[PDB]
RNA sequence: UAAAUAUUGGCGAGAGACCGAUAGCGAACAAGUACAGUGAUGGAAAGAUGAAAAGAACUUUGAAAAGAGAGUGAAAAAGU
RNA sequence: GGGUGAAGCCAGAGGAAACUCUGGUGGAGGCUCGUAGCGGUUCUGACGUGCAAAUCGAUCGUCGAAUUUGGGUAUAGGGGC
RNA sequence: UGAAGACUGAAGUGGGGAAAGGUUCCACGUCAACAGCAGUUGGACGUGGGUUAGUCGAUCCUAAGAGAUGGGGAAGCUCCGUUUCAAAGGCCUAAUUUUCUAGGCCACCAUCGAAAGGGAAUCCGGUUAAUAUUCCGGAACCUGGAUAUGGAUUCUUCACGGUAACGUAACUGAAUGUGGAGACGUCGGCGCGAGCCCUGGGAGGAGUUAUCUUUUCUUCUUAACAGCUUAUCACCCCGGAAUUGGUUUAUCCGGAGAGGGGGUCUUAUGGCUGGAAGAGCCCAGCCCUUGUGCUGGGUCCGGUGCGCCCGCGACGGCCCUUGAAAAUCCACAGGAAGGAAUAGUUUUCAUGCCAGGUCGUACUGAUAACCGCAGCAGGUCUCCAAGGUGAACAGCCUCUAGUUGAUAGAAUAAUGUAGAUAAGGGAAGUCGGCAAAAUAGAUCCGUAACUUCGGGAUAAGGAUUGGCUCUAAGGAUCGGAAGUGAGGCCUUGGUCAGACGCGGCGUUGUAGACGGCCUUGGUGGUCUCUUGUAGAUCUGCAAUUAACGAUCAACUUAGAACUGGUACGGACAAGGGGAAUCUGACUGUCUAAUUAAAACAUAGCAUUGCGAUGGUCAGAAAGUGAUGUUGACGCAAUGUGAUUUCUG
RNA sequence: AACGCAGCGAAUUGCGAUAUGUAUUGUGAAUUGCAGAUUUUCGUGAAUCAUCAAAUCUUUGAACGCACAUUGCGCCCUCUGGUAUUCCAGGGGGCAUGCCUGUUUGAGCGUCAUU
């Protein structure tokens, strides 16, 4: 509820009880119920199986990837995102790797990573039409709705509210190094204004 | 329609009775009396309002230890019992 | 309220026997100056809690 | 014709708070509060209902 | 209340739990085939009360008169 | 580490060029009482028959309350 | 309680073919007329030491969802919402 | 108190509850004050009486939350945190047969939170001035204790049966693990059942009667619980499908085995028997100071449906929404340990014994018991719900039940308040068609610019509607004319019981009706005749499709004639319409008691910051927090405001 | 702080199921609105008297078994009932937290000597 993702229940076992543990996966678009799954360093390559990334060659896709080793999770688990692997170093145990942003960034050759594109992709393309709709995807996260324009409020309650018409007044682009109360606007910005293509 | 049909919603209770100080002013959302404090391990005295300490202090209720003590202060705390002439 | 306590209850079993008249036996006793019950309640008048 | 009235003091229609009408051996038509339904035993792999095994609410069967 | 059977009757009046046992009379027509007499013996004790249905008249009487004289048939 | 020094609270005693029931403590009386507020809190009015109740038996008008007479007492121009 | 009749299915007619028309079935929608419910447009009507420290009447808006409401629970004064 | 008029009209002036009040409920006495007139009456005043539970609630479990402990802050009042950088325990069996000691397994964790969520088990009839699922009578059921009788099981043993789905009255099972129930939204139609409504025949009672009506109204009911039967959906065996079949209102399914033939199961729901006619209701008749009874009768057999309202079932649409948790109870895997024959195991089954604490329980629930200074046209959460008109829980009129309460009397001036109508003209009135008028239901005809092709649209604009007598179309159940041997009525022959009633003091005498079984022939058309009548009311040898016959039953839709002071959605109910300009796209929201809009919101569009040692934000401080059960198709911070079209 | 108690009290004044008080001591005949006793009245004794050194002290509260809009829910020792080490009820006695002094069981290759 109120997440872009399906998620996955696999059964593991205990190696040192007689017991079953569940873990609750996000499912890579590719799985079904009734299939087998191999997580480890000597698991194989294919969809669904967790491997870490020094077992694991140039130009492969990954997803719900770790940032230290034990982390459990943090890289890439949003509809429809995929991390790809770049490099390698013999010499500290270190690969590159491409976030699905832009940003490049430099994680630890152990850390894991479950393969393949995660599922309930293409959620963004359909428009919402009503404002109903809308409710009930805020209805189901937070409270974080009908947002009221700051210019139309008094000048007590927003910086840019006030005045006859309703104007900003002075530069919306507003500094780091400003205290909270001020910070409504653009902050800290190197551009302004309609971009071209290129982002 | 801020008075009189407001006043008519009116049919519910911030407050209920109070153990230690015996008074309809227990606020139960809280878990906490507005008067007396309970349940904390004083009583709430303020010296901004002389009248609140005049209503409730020593000397109102019975003192059914305490009213017997000058009596045994001044025959000098006695055991045993008087024998006769 | 049909559905009450007995902290309740045991503060209403008061307020019945309290609410009565002043007794005549009293008014003819010495230097006595009481002639009515002050503290009288009628439920349509004042409330309780 | 002959109206009725509940008998457990809750009078808010909930579920495990409804009403059958009933004739009485006296003439008058009387309430009467009826337990909830229970569901089926199911299987563990698949979701089928079992066969060969009775309803009854968890407690009825003990 | 359970029922009869014939038998078993015979062998509940063997435990003595059950003391005694009164008797009704229920005059029945079977679409006129024959306006008959019917009886039912009823057993008390102690989680149930058992009755059975005998519709001959005749053949009550032989079981009305079988039981022990101890045994309290109460009527009506 | 006693004494000479403090004290609008508590227990016990003395006094006054102080007030005299709209005064003096909020309170001379069943007063932090009756009553108001959801609640912190707010907060009144109300003393005096006569020495002794001897608090008006009995008649008569009235459905009754009371009234006219009578009677008590120094006085009822003292009737709760 | 009515009005409108979207997808999905069934049958027919026309044509050399590509396909195009007609009739049923079905019951979609922050659709629509309107009762209870919730609101409060105009009469600048009634009342205006009132029934009422905001009510009374007629006329009106919306009426299957960004709906209406009980009980429990959270947020407290330069703070909350 | 009687009689007559009235109203609310079952979304109520009816019958019950929740919050809240707290004796207002009920009886006897009685009117100084209060009930803005009065008072013999009273929710007033004086004195008493009244609330009975193992099963109805609370208690118990958890929800959003609250909140000790170990720790770390703060001069401190106390703040953070709830599984943490804590040595955090309570559950079973023997040993020993002093009743104290020995076996063991297993292990991130207080406690409060719902009288509408979860949840062990009770119904009918009677009784009081006032109480009842709570007392009385009669019939059940659960949980926790004890325990012995019967049955079942046992020479190889912890039962056998069926191809199978599965069955039977019972039919060992520790540590440990796994699974199910508890456990879950909404709109739509179709099907099944309950209750009410409607209606036929009889068996009673009341009403009407100048005249008419085999009629107007009312009574004919059956609880929980026990037993045997009954189902859409699923599922098993047999057998092998394109000329593709089966099939729903709704198009789904089949070599992953359809249709067809034969089976098994959940018991929701109905049927029959027990409960249980002894009860309740409805008549008729006896006594009787009271209390009361006491004695006869009857309580039966059906039909219909787009009916109303509730529940259950299999199905189909919705979503960037997929619609609680825990206590609690059960099942399976697994084989720990323990058992026999001269005897032993079983208390998941049949019967039988004992016990069931504490607190709440009256009445009102509002134009008079609650809040509003008060007996204030205000405000305040729910359940049950009849007949007619009609699309209808609309408006108008009745039945059951409940009120007949809101200071009264006499005249009918002006000016008011609420309702009304008006010759000729038709907005000339006025800031302004404000206010009021006219239109309105159904069926058939007919329908423009413009358009995001979905709409505009009930566009505009015409015609018709009563009463009475007829005609037409639309369904469901059940039946084929002849060739023998065998199982309704009547009779023939065999074969077997045998109902009740009465009289002398349980007994002893005594008439004595009738019932089924087994089995040969005869029994609508026809003839004999002036004429017929009873029941067409079990297997053989094998003719047929529209060419049909019977029997019962709804309400819809068309068409025709006749007829009237041309009236007919006759009351009630019910859109005025058209051509433009400014403005916001739309549905939505706000100034509670002067501003409902062109303001706010919105989908869509764009910009800015952030890769966790991070962005935005809280806190006096912390070994402290929100976003975050999060990770760029995300979180945070702003502007603009649907679409078409452009943004120098 | 609540709830109770007088022969007839609602409040105030007293007291706690031993409830307008009991025992102990002193004074020496009352209390009094109306009852009623008790004869205690040459006394080991009236009394709403004074006095006060022995006891009782409901439910609570710093409030202490865990909770507490609940007269909620448990555990241990002990005697008596119903057949009873384990279940049901009844009478009695107990179970909070921090800190100090000691006692008894213990934990750690923290560490010393002995086989
Ligand atoms: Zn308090």
């Amino acid at each position: 509820a109120g997440r872009g993702a399906p998620l996955a229940k696999v059964v593991f076992r205990d190696p040192y009880k007689y017991k079953l543990r569940e873990e609750t996966f996000i499912a890579n678009e590719g799985l079904h119920t009734g299939q087998f799954i191999y997580a480890g360093k000597k698991a194989s390559l294919n969809v669904g199986n967790v491997l870490p990334l020094g077992s694991v060659p140039e130009g492969t896709i990954i997803s719900n990837v770790e940032e230290r080793p034990g982390d459990r999770g943090a890289l890439a688990r949003a509809s429809g995102n995929y991390v790809i692997v770049i490099g390698h170093n013999p010499e500290d145990n270190k690969t590159r790797v491409r976030l699905p942003s832009g940003a490049k960034k430099i994680i630890s050759s152990d850390a894991r990573g479950v393969i393949g594109v995660v599922a309930g992709g293409g959620r963004i393309d359909k428009p919402l039409l009503k404002a109903g709709r809308a409710f009930h995807k805020y209805r189901v996260k937070r409270n974080s709705w009908p947002k009221t324009r700051g210019v139309a409020m008094n000048p007590v309650d927003h910086p840019h509210g006030g005045g006859n018409h309703q104007h900003i007044g002075k530069a919306s682009t507003i500094s780091r190094g400003a205290v909270s109360g001020q910070k409504a606007g653009l902050i800290a910005a190197r551009r302004t204004g309609l971009l071209r293509g290129s982002q | 329609g801020k008075g009189t049909p407001s006043f008519g919603k009116r049919h519910n209770k911030s407050h209920t009775l109070c153990k230690r100080c015996g008074r309809s002013s227990y606020h139960i959302q809280k878990h906490t009396c507005s008067s007396c404090g309970y349940p904390a391990a004083k009583m709430r005295s303020h010296n901004w309002a002389a009248k609140a300490k005049r209503r409730r202090t020593t000397g109102t209720g019975r003192m059914r230890y305490l009213k017997h003590v000058s009596r045994r202060f001044k025959n000098g705390f006695q055991s045993g019992e008087a024998k006769a002439q | 309220a049909a559905q009450k306590s007995f902290r309740i209850k045991q503060k209403m079993a008061k307020a019945k026997k309290q609410n009565r008249p002043l007794p005549q036996w009293i008014r003819l006793r010495t230097n006595n100056t009481i002639r009515y019950n002050a503290k009288r309640r009628n439920w349509r008048r004042t409330k309780m809690n | 014709a002959q109206r009725v009235t509940f008998r457990r003091r809750n009078p808010y229609n909930t579920k495990s708070n409804k009403i059958k009408v009933v004739k009485t051996p006296g003439g008058a038509l009387r309430s009467q509060h009826v337990k909830k339904l229970a569901t089926r035993p199911k299987c563990g792999d698949t979701g089928v209902p079992l066969q060969g095994v009775s309803t009854l609410r968890p407690r009825q069967y003990a | 209340k359970e029922i009869a059977d014939i038998k078993e009757f015979l062998e509940l009046i063997r435990r003595q739990d059950v003391n005694s046992a009164t008797v009704k009379i229920n005059k029945k027509l079977n679409k006129n085939g024959k306006a008959f007499r019917q009886t039912k013996f009823k057993l008390r004790g102690s989680r149930y009360l058992y009755t059975l249905i005998v519709n001959d008249a005749g053949k009550a009487k032989k079981l009305l008169q079988s039981l022990p004289p101890t045994f309290n048939v109460n009527k009506l």
